[PDB]
RNA sequence: CCAUAGGUUAAUGAGGCGAACCGGGGGAACUGAAACAUCUAAGUACCCCGAGGAAAAGAAAUCAACCGAGAUUCCCCCAG
RNA sequence: UUUUGUAUAAUGGGUCAGCGACUUAUAUUCUGUAGCAAGGUUAACCGAAUAGGGGAGCCGAAGGGAAACCGAGUCUUAACU
RNA sequence: AGGACCGAACCGACUAAUGUUGAAAAAUUAGCGGAUGACUUGUGGCUGGGGGUGAAAGGCCAAUCAAACCGGGAGAUAGCU
RNA sequence: GUUUAUUAAAAACACAGCACUGUGCAAACACGAAAGUGGACGUAUACGGUGUGACGCCUGCCCGGUGCCGGAAGGUUAAUU
RNA sequence: AAUUCCUUGUCGGGUAAGUUCCGACCUGCACGAAUGGCGUAAUGAUGGCCAGGCUGUCUCCACCCGAGACUCAGUGAAAUUGAACUCGCUGUGAAGAUGCAGUGUACCCGCGGCAAGACGGAAAGACCCCGUGAACCUUUACUAUAGCUUGACACUGAACAU
RNA sequence: CUUUAAUGUUUGAUGUUCUAACGUUGACCCGUAAUCCGGGUUGCGGACAGUGUCUGGUGGGUAGUUUGACUGGGGCGGUCU
RNA sequence: GCUUGACUGCGAGCGUGACGGCGCGAGCAGGUGCGAAAGCAGGUCAUAGUGAUCCGGUGGUUCUGAAUGGAAGGGCCAUC
């Protein structure tokens, strides 16, 4: 599994 | 709409009636008109009544 | 805004033109006010709709002091 | 459990209605009561779990007659 | 399984001799007084089902 | 035999068009559906009785 | 106080397992309705009890219609 | 593949081989075809049994009307040219 | 005497670096806090899923938690790709 | 002291203290179709709930609204008859 | 001011220079008294600010010691990948070109390096929108319901007083 | 007829005096090596309490759902015949 | 001034709508009104003043009436 990387913008 | 619908019932006792409207503020007196009655096949006087 | 409203078009105008053969009762033109007036063998409806009162050819003509336009039916 | 020892009445299931007829499952239980019945033959009081409808049949049928049918089913007292 | 007829449509359409379906006109239930007599008189007789809706009616009525 | 190559003339769509209800597996509206309106056999009133 | 409850023996019987079918006690929701409450799904899934090789039902307080039929069960129609 | 529009710097695929998606049942309509024909055809079931029997039924040859009713007419209406 | 002080074991996990297809699916190194107590730990036991437990963060309940896992309804449904 | 095991240890939570309120013990309350159990083998100097949060100085005005408590004359009003 | 939008409010202190900090002002956009107010020693891996000490934090890096990186021998992955004979520029073009047009440049092939580009790799986008999607949660949304409460009847009988 | 007063006729409303249903998580005895249960004795309460059916009220305590579209993205505004 | 044609049954032939539908209509039948009559009148100069179906209510109706006679209920007409 993984943990949705939070390098996303807004 | 504040004018209310009324029914005009034939005096011949056939039970046929017409429907129309009348102004309640004025003309309190009942409405009398000579209209054709299909049951007796003649023009007779129709008298105002209450729709119910 | 407080605008942007209209009604569906009522499809007025001339339905049968000059020289066309029509059956009795067919409406020739639907109008607002007497743009055309009823002539021979032509009736006028309660909304000034001119209808044919007999079979025949549609003819347009201009007569009278008011320089009006009249529609008549020549029933052969 | 909630079972009448005379009539055998047991809980039954039904629906709660409403003005909109919505149906929700419910239970109907008998009007059971623990009563000490006087049996003349043994000159004793025997306690029974009976419904209110069961009480009516005891007067009509007699205390001895009803107990005889229960013995046919077979149970403790 | 057998096809089930739409029971709602079966109570309003009857098959005719040449395969058509007849129905009563609408707009004649409870606001009819304000309607002109000519309008009410024309709505009283039975009417024919239009050609556009013929396919839909036959689908709802497979056994009749 | 649809969906069996280009030459068959019914390939890659099976005669169902492009992404409609008819192209979905088990897709399509029920009998009498008029796009959302109550159908003609419900616009019109009931009449008569069965003898 | 008799008794009764209770107690001790002795005889029998039952215990558990097992596919489906059967009867009974309980009993959904997703879904469909292009939403969603009535409704549908469905007395289905599932749980519980009991039985048999089948089970259940069964010998009219039944239907018919002024003529009549004559327990129950099952099949095809009647009929979408 | 999806689009008004993709060399597109839009999606898909490292490659090969194998497998992998419009079927089935019932009912209904239409077309084609075959049979019979104002008739056509049986179902369950029986049956040495794909035969034969079984026409129980079903469709069609008459419709109109809400219906009672009438009928090559019928309904509408007091009545319809 | 003390939920007292400094400080090992023990326990915690504040900062930084490394590592980030790890030595390790959360650690190591150097520091850090508590360290006789509301401490810590062993072995058993009890509380079960709309329920538990929670000095309370929607936390935790077998690497899974704004409703665990397994099987069933079930080929749920998917006007979407 | 406790906390988001695995990006947040904090001013968050807890906390002693304070106040309100419920609760007379077959207590209130809670877990349980029920029995029963916890509360508690306790008895208002007790227990539960709520908010506040050592200590110091203090905590003013509004009961209309919404709740809660008390009253019951009148108005209205279910099953039942 | 964890509360002040205007706003870096105004004044004072600190600095060479202070939108932060400290002290006041009150003009409280939009503090306020147990959803407590104001103070408060001690405590705090608590937040902000200042000073001394201290230093490669920096001016501005230099050298050195180890472990890798590099070479040899042995063992021997991974994510990715339509196919490639895989240059620059300008222009064009599903509108930011290794692949089109024009033009320029370029012998064939490794090794050590740097990451500008290949809209590089990772993961059917978490933001936005949509579906007559899902779920939790809130309430004077709707419809119910457990529970609580009211009365009638039953379990449940007999005197007396108003 | 009104104001009514007395008088005759009927359901109820409380209060009380009861016990015999019912209650006793009062005492005592037995089952009995037993803080369960049952039976007995007695006391207290008592036609209540409590429970069943029906019924009014209350009820995010717990459920099942709804909560529109158009729109120079959406929301807001506006609009819907 | 006099009146109720703001008539009942119908309707050749057209118009406009995908449809549901909406609109126009001479003429015909029966009975009217105004005119001496020819004739005109099936509301208003015209084009807005509006809401389908289901369900329920009212009046009328020899249409129906689950054995038969009724009735309930349903149907039709008028109408809410
Ligand atoms: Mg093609
Ligand atoms: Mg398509
Ligand atoms: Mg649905
Ligand atoms: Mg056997
Ligand atoms: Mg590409
Ligand atoms: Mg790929
Ligand atoms: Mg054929
Ligand atoms: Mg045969
Ligand atoms: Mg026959
Ligand atoms: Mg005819
Ligand atoms: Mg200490
Ligand atoms: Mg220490
Ligand atoms: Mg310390
Ligand atoms: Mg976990
Ligand atoms: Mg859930
Ligand atoms: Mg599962
Ligand atoms: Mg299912
Ligand atoms: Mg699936
Ligand atoms: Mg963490
Ligand atoms: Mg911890
Ligand atoms: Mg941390
Ligand atoms: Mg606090
Ligand atoms: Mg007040
Ligand atoms: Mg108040
Ligand atoms: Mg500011
Ligand atoms: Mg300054
Ligand atoms: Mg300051
Ligand atoms: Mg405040
Ligand atoms: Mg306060
Ligand atoms: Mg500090
Ligand atoms: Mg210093
Ligand atoms: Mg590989
Ligand atoms: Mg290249
Ligand atoms: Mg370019
Ligand atoms: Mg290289
Ligand atoms: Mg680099
Ligand atoms: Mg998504
Ligand atoms: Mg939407
Ligand atoms: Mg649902
Ligand atoms: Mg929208
Ligand atoms: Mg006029």
């Amino acid at each position: 599994a993984a943990a949705v990387r939070n390098a996303r913008w807004a | 709409g504040i004018r209310e619908k009324i029914k005009l019932v034939s005096s011949a006792g056939t039970g046929h009636f017409y429907t129309t409207t009348k102004n309640k503020r004025t003309k309190p007196e009942k409405l009398e008109l000579k209209k054709f009655d299909p049951v007796v096949r003649q023009h007779v006087i129709y008298k105002e009544a209450k729709i119910k | 805004t407080r605008n942007g409203r209209d009604s569906e078009a009522k499809r007025l105008g001339v339905k049968r033109f000059g020289g066309e053969s029509v059956l009795a009762g067919s409406i020739i033109v639907r109008q607002r006010g007497t743009k055309f007036h009823a002539g021979a063998n032509v009736g006028c409806g309660r909304d000034h709709t001119l209808f044919a009162k007999a079979d025949g050819k549609v003819k347009f003509e201009v007569k009278g002091p008011k320089n009006r336009k009249f529609i008549s039916i020549e029933a052969e | 459990s909630r079972v009448c020892q005379v009539t055998g009445k047991r809980p039954v299931t039904g629906n709660n209605r409403s003005h909109a007829l919505n149906a929700t499952k419910r239970r109907f239980l008998p009007n059971l009561h623990s009563h000490r019945f006087w049996v003349e033959s043994e000159k004793r009081f025997v306690t029974l779990r009976v419904s209110a409808k069961g009480m009516r049949v005891i007067d009509k049928k007699g205390i001895d007659t009803v107990l005889a049918e229960l013995r046919a089913r077979g149970e403790k007292y | 399984p057998k096809i089930k007829t739409v029971r709602g449509a079966a109570k309003r359409f009857k098959k005719t001799g040449k395969g058509g379906f007849k129905h009563k006109h609408a707009n004649l239930r409870h606001i009819l007084t304000k309607k002109a007599t000519k309008r009410k008189r024309h709505l009283r007789p039975k009417a024919m089902v239009s050609k556009g809706d013929l396919g839909l009616v036959i689908a709802c009525l497979p056994y009749a | 035999r649809l969906g069996r190559g280009i030459g068959s003339g019914l390939g890659k769509t099976g005669g169902r068009g492009h992404k409609g209800q008819k192209s979905r597996s088990g897709g399509g509206v029920r009998r009498g559906f008029e796009g959302g309106q109550m159908p003609l056999y419900r616009r019109l009133p009931k009449f008569g009785f069965t003898s």
